[PDB]
């Protein structure tokens, strides 16, 4: 009851009465005594002393406040921070938060590569105007790159960073290349040998057939994947030998599978899996796809496909003296059994360099060709479209961005509703003072916002909104906020039905009167503002009482009244069977109860 | 339709889903008890794992003394546990380890432990899980029994003015020879033999709280006399385990992963292309019923052989104190009639008086031990039941692992690994799928030579990539931990300004050890906040609660505007997040709390981590 | 309410398969003139106490 101990003179000197409001507080004492002491008690000024004594803790807080938070990225492994290393970097993730150092180049590289990917994808919407629409997009795209407002017609060239998108977009500019290749996300290069194209067939389901191409001669390459080097030689649709010097399980597995596809080694180039027959669609929406990229995509779906591909490659039992340079199905550095024609080692294979620049030729599908075919890049080797917010950018030509969503549609509708006010005749305040609400049910803006409304039960929404509008207009008691909130629904015709307390749009969102919400919120002491997803909007007018009267914006045929606990709690349905002079409590929100009376 | 929540283990790993196998951390509702049945089976299995039959009546009790050390017999069926130790091999392994690490290694460690002890205050003994009072004959925290002991010394032969560990130990020693000793009771005194026994008494505690396995049904609970010597020995063993690469006891997590990967990489860089290694997840069984303090004593002697005789004699205290340890038998058996309408209750000391009534199972487990009983306890002359000397056991295990000879070298094979207290992971090396078996058998033999056994139904092995250690399921990658700890307010209530900060620090730590992730940490935070509130019966102001503390808060609230600055204990709301855990909420709301409220809270002229006006003395 | 009550009565009376414990309950509402509206399952008096036609309650069981 009074387990907590206290002092006596310290209590009387503060004049702490027991049972202040039936709370004893107490030598012994309760816990509420601390609340009574901190809410009504003596006043000191010891802030400076406290800060000085707790200097270390408050300096830690200061340091924390002295941070410029940066982005984060999911990845792996190939003092003042120790206080925060827990929140700075784990093992799968990491945050690039910095303190004082600034250098904006690699982020600029990421931005430019992302936008190049974006534009090159956008140009993949026709069959004939590929290069034209591409170049015109480029010419209509400028950026505040770093600190300089530059255009995207010189950055692609001035930059030196190999990538499928950079090359695919620069070839159209007759720009210099570096003899580098891109088969999917992997990076390849030639070392010696040469050959010519040759065609062959492959079955699907055991009946059909499809043509693919390859090379018949011997040729050595230098594969390379994330944290994984390699070297290998392809001969007659099959992989002869290969070696690796970057030790990781997943990286090595994926790199090996990609190099095998590049060599088309394996039986799945004779027949196809039973999963492909489920589709047999080596085609885009309206375009064609080779077999290699289809196989790759089939790999990306699940690692079981990768394991199956690798099993297609012969597996054998390792012999002595080779464990150190053997491999396993899961990338294991050494094993008692390994795969045929493999060699593991340590140390990344030093990559060669080609100092010979060239220019390629784009095709209908934008595939570039330097010579003897030998595709260097394409859109097929790109990721799927990934929406990302772009800043420091200007994109003027059509196809720049859809920039059309239900959220933005509603935002613009509400902006129009707000501007319509216009502090003039034939606008909201004039019709209010005139008590002509029927015209409100015919404005253009509500007609533009109507499509955003849930169609199945729009009649009841319109009924309720018109009820509220008329009840607030006729009497003259109203609140512009809730009115504008419900107006978009006062267009269609009213009907009978069951209402619940929320008005649903077509995007599964909703709005509710007498409450605030992300889509629409407002509060007093800032009534000149209306938030929309946090976007503060302004009112072309000023009001101090036009909103203060919300007694009719909560329910339809009721009005708020003084609080009374005796009144029984009810729902929105039983309301129909109520009478007059009969108060009733009811929830108006989350843990928000209010009393109401009819009329 | 049917269900099987294991099919997700086929197309996925195990390091990602293993957590779903064990329940969430917390206090075990099993109520693992310590009953007379349990106390007696343990003693039997102890005397049995001793494969000898020799004895020697003492002179201080007139009682036999099963000497199970350096007298191995009953070689048959030796795959089962053993406790008979060989001193020669033990000292040989110690010498190997010394040679490896260095000559003046043990000397340096013992010197460090000494100097650390010198400036130590006996008051440190107050920091302990629990102990056993030798006056009230119960279990309590260390501070209570310490106060009891000091006030008894005061009442009997004047106060203890040492204020240091060494004077405390010497005072205990002197008290071992006192004939009469006094203490306040319900006052009473006792003689020499009874006080000796009480000091050498031990009680079985039922508490066993941890993850993994709660095999600590009868965890020991010693008194206070032996406490400081045990602390000294543990300090020395710790100073030793730090320099050892294969010692994951003193710390875990980041450092543990570092050790793991260092070991693995050194291995990979050590052997050749012809050799192929293997791993084994081992789990020593009966790590408490096969550790003998006599071997520990000989080992400590060999260690301190070249050092101050002070430490030589000191380190030789706790061992002998464990060579003679009376064990308090739990609550006695109970009788009952047929219909069970009547039920007698009897203590342990009198079960030897009604041995005729008891059922055959209890009867065949009690007579052979009646010899060692004195009044109600059992004179256990060895073993090691407490969770003590864990550092020392780990040192012995590392000694086992640092072995190497020429018989192996000739075959081109070897081993290495890591060992916790009673759990380990081995990495063998060879160039044939058979010599591996020979090496494993050699290792098991050398381990059994000194009582360190291994389980067969809980110890497995496979290729090097996969293993487990202390719930940290290692794999080629994706090292997954499972040691997610949490606080508990109801059991440990301190103040409304410390528990929350402590929980934040705990969550931060768990995140460091990778046992927690951002979203998981945030969920745990929002859960612990509610637990705290419900504990101290507090809620925010937005809520429509009617509790006592809220009444006043429901009226003195409108007088403030900085609701954000309010304290959680006073209708407050959270403002700390991941990047603001080390920062207490107070430091985070100081500049924001209303001047009046800030001052009402920060008033050293009050009747009572940032020292708040929220304490519950 | 009057409409509903009269409806039930006719339905029970025209055939002969009636329950005397329901007419005695619903009759007090048949005095007024029928109208149009949504019946929501319950018949209220002027004192916020209702009776339901078919289930027993504190007011009529």
């Amino acid at each position: 009851k009074f387990p907590i101990i206290a002092n006596k003179r310290m209590l009387e000197e503060a004049q702490i009465p027991k049972e202040h409001n039936n709370v004893a507080l107490w030598v012994l004492a309760s816990a509420s005594c601390i609340n009574y002491w901190n809410f009504c008690g003596p006043c000191v000024n010891n802030s400076e002393v406290i800060k000085e004594v707790y200097k270390s803790r408050f300096g830690r807080l200061e340091r924390r406040k002295e941070i410029m938070w940066k982005e984060l990225r999911f990845t792996l492994v190939d003092p003042e921070r120790m206080e925060l290393i827990h929140a700075l970097g784990g093992e799968t993730w990491i945050q690039e938060a910095n303190t004082a150092g600034i250098s904006n180049v690699d982020q600029r590289k990421n931005d430019i590569r992302a936008v190049c990917r974006k534009v090159c994808l956008a140009a993949n919407a026709s069959i004939m105007n590929a290069k034209s629409k591409l170049v015109e997009y480029i010419k209509s795209t400028s950026m505040r790159i770093g600190e300089t407002e530059r255009k995207l017609e010189e950055l692609i060239l001035e930059t030196d960073d190999v990538s499928p998108e950079v090359t695919l977009c620069k070839s159209a500019l007759g720009g210099q290349l570096g003899k580098t290749l891109s088969f999917g996300p992997m990076l390849l290069k030639k070392i010696s040998g040469s050959g010519v194209k040759v065609k062959d067939t492959v079955y699907i389901q055991g009946v059909r057939a499809v043509q693919f191409e390859y090379w018949s001669e011997q040729e050595e390459f230098y594969g390379e994947y994330k944290s994984a080097t390699a070297l290998f030689s392809r001969k007659e649709r099959s992989l002869e030998w290969i070696t690796i010097g970057g030790g990781i399980n997943e990286d090595r597995k994926r790199l090996l599978a990609m190099c095998m596809i590049f060599c088309r080694d394996g039986d799945y180039f004779k027949d196809a899996p039973a999963t492909i027959t489920m589709a047999d669609l080596s085609t885009k929406l309206g375009r064609e796809i080779p077999y290699q990229y289809v196989m790759m995509n089939w790999i990306q779906k699940s690692e079981d496909n990768l394991e199956a591909l690798l099993y297609s490659r012969g597996i054998v039992e390792t012999n002595p003296g080779k464990m150190g340079s053997s491999m396993g199905i899961d990338g294991s550095k050494r094993a008692i059994k390994s795969l045929r024609a493999v060699t593991i080692q340590s140390g990344k294979i030093d990559m060669p360099e080609s100092k010979e620049k060239i220019h390629l030729e784009l095709s209908d599908n934008l595939e570039a060709f330097d010579s003897s075919g030998r595709i260097v890049a394409t859109i097929l080797d790109l990721p799927s479209d990934k929406k990302v917010t772009f800043q420091d950018v200007s994109f003027q030509h059509p196809d720049l961005a859809v920039l059309r969503d239900e959220k933005t549609a509603i935002t613009k509708g509400y902006e129009a509703l707000i501007k319509r006010l216009g502090t003039g005749d034939n606008d909201i305040p004039s019709l209010i003072a005139k008590k002509d609400y029927l015209s409100l049910y015919n404005l253009p803006e509500v007609k533009l916002m109507a499509p955003l409304i849930r169609p199945n039960r729009k009649g009841v929404y319109s009924r309720v909104a018109r009820k509220l509008v008329s009840t607030q207009v006729t009497t003259g008691h109203y609140s512009l906020h809730e009115l504008i909130k419900v107006l978009p629904f006062t267009y269609f015709a009213p009907k009978q039905g069951m209402f619940e307390g929320r008005l649903f749009f077509s995007n599964d969102s909703f709005v509710e009167p007498g409450v605030n919400n992300n889509v629409f919120s407002w509060s007093k002491a800032d009534s000149s503002k209306i938030y929309c997803h946090g976007i503060a909007i302004r009112v072309p007018l000023v009001v101090g009482d036009e909103h203060m009267d919300t007694s009719l914006a909560l329910l339809e045929g009721f009005s708020v009244c003084e609080n009374d606990p005796r009144a029984p709690m009810v729902t929105r349905q039983d309301l129909i069977d109520v009478g007059f002079g009969q108060k009733v409590r009811l929830f108006v929100g989350q843990g928000s109860v209010r009393t109401f009376k009819r009329t | 339709m049917e269900i099987n929540p294991y099919l997700m283990f086929l197309n996925n790993d195990v390091t990602s889903l293993i957590s779903t196998t064990y329940p969430y951390t917390g206090p075990p509702p099993m109520s693992h008890g310590s009953s007379t049945k349990y106390t007696l089976e343990t003693i039997k299995r102890t005397y049995d794992y001793s494969r000898t039959s020799v004895e020697k009546t003492s002179k201080v009790f007139n009682i036999p003394r099963r000497k199970f050390c350096n007298c191995l017999e009953d070689k048959d069926e030796l795959v089962k546990p053993t406790g008979n130790v060989d001193i020669s091999s033990l000292l040989g392994l110690a010498e190997m380890m010394e040679k490896r690490m260095g000559e003046g290694f043990f000397k340096h460690c013992v010197m460090e432990a000494e100097t650390e002890i010198l400036k130590m205050h006996f008051s440190r003994l107050t920091e302990g899980r629990q102990t056993y009072d030798w006056t009230s004959e119960r279990n309590m925290p260390a501070a209570t029994a310490l106060q009891l002991t000091v006030d008894a010394i005061k009442e009997t032969e004047g106060p203890f003015k040492g204020t240091t560990m060494l004077e405390y130990c010497n005072k205990m020693i002197e008290m071992l020879d006192w004939k009469e000793i006094k203490f306040k009771k319900v006052i009473d005194s006792i003689k020499h033999d009874e006080f000796l026994i009480r000091a050498l008494t031990i009680n079985t505690m039922a508490k066993d709280g941890e993850r993994g396995k709660l095999q600590r049904r009868a965890i020991a609970t010693p008194g206070m006399i032996v406490r400081p010597f045990s602390k000294i020995v543990e300090t020395v063993a710790q100073k030793i385990c730090e320099k050892l690469k294969e010692s994951g006891l003193p710390v875990g997590g980041n450092e543990k992963k570092a050790k793991l990967k260092t070991t693995v990489t050194s291995l990979n860089a050590r052997m050749n292309s012809d050799q192929f290694a293997v791993n084994i997840t081992g789990d020593n069984s009966k790590w408490n019923e096969c550790q003998q303090p006599e071997a520990y004593l000989a080992l400590l002697a060999y260690i301190t052989k070249d050092s101050s005789d002070l430490m030589k004699d000191l380190c030789s205290v706790a061992p002998v104190l464990f060579c003679n340890k009376f064990v308090k038998l739990g609550q006695g058996i109970r009788l009952s009639n047929k219909r069970k309408t009547k039920e007698v209750i009897i203590k342990a000391e009198k079960m030897g008086k009604y041995k005729n009534l008891m059922r055959e199972e209890y009867k065949n487990l009690f007579e052979p031990l009646e010899k060692y009983i004195q009044k109600d306890v059992c004179f256990l002359p060895g073993g090691m039941l407490m969770g003590m000397f864990n550092m020392l056991s780990t040192v012995l295990g590392v000694s086992t692992l640092c072995y190497m000879d020429e018989e192996l070298k000739a075959k081109g094979c070897f081993w290495t690994g890591l060992q916790s207290s009673d759990d380990f992971v081995l990495f063998a090396v060879a160039s044939n799928w058979s010599n591996i078996h020979w090496t494993i058998r050699r290792f098991n033999a050398v381990c059994k030579l000194i009582g360190i056994n291994m389980s067969l139904e809980k110890s497995y092995g496979s290729l090097p990539e996969l293993f487990e250690f202390t719930s940290m399921f290692f794999d080629g990658e994706f090292v997954s931990n499972l040691a997610m700890e949490l606080p508990a307010f109801t059991t440990a209530g301190v103040n409304e300004g410390v528990d929350f900060t402590a929980a934040m620090s705990i969550i931060k730590t768990n995140m460091i050890n990778n046992s927690l992730s951002p979203s998981t940490a945030l969920m745990a935070l929002r859960i612990c906040l509610q637990e705290f509130r419900a504990t101290y019966r507090v809620h925010p102001w937005d809520s429509r609660v009617k509790g006592g503390r809220m009444k006043i808060i429901n009226e003195f609230i409108k007088t403030i505007e900085n609701k954000d600055g309010l304290l959680i204990a006073d209708g407050g709301k959270l403002m700390n997040n991941i990047s603001t855990l080390h920062i207490p909420e107070e430091v985070l709301k100081f500049e924001k709390m209303d001047e009046q409220y800030r001052n009402r809270v920060f008033n050293p002229k009050n009747p009572f981590a940032v020292v708040s006006t929220h304490s519950f003395r």
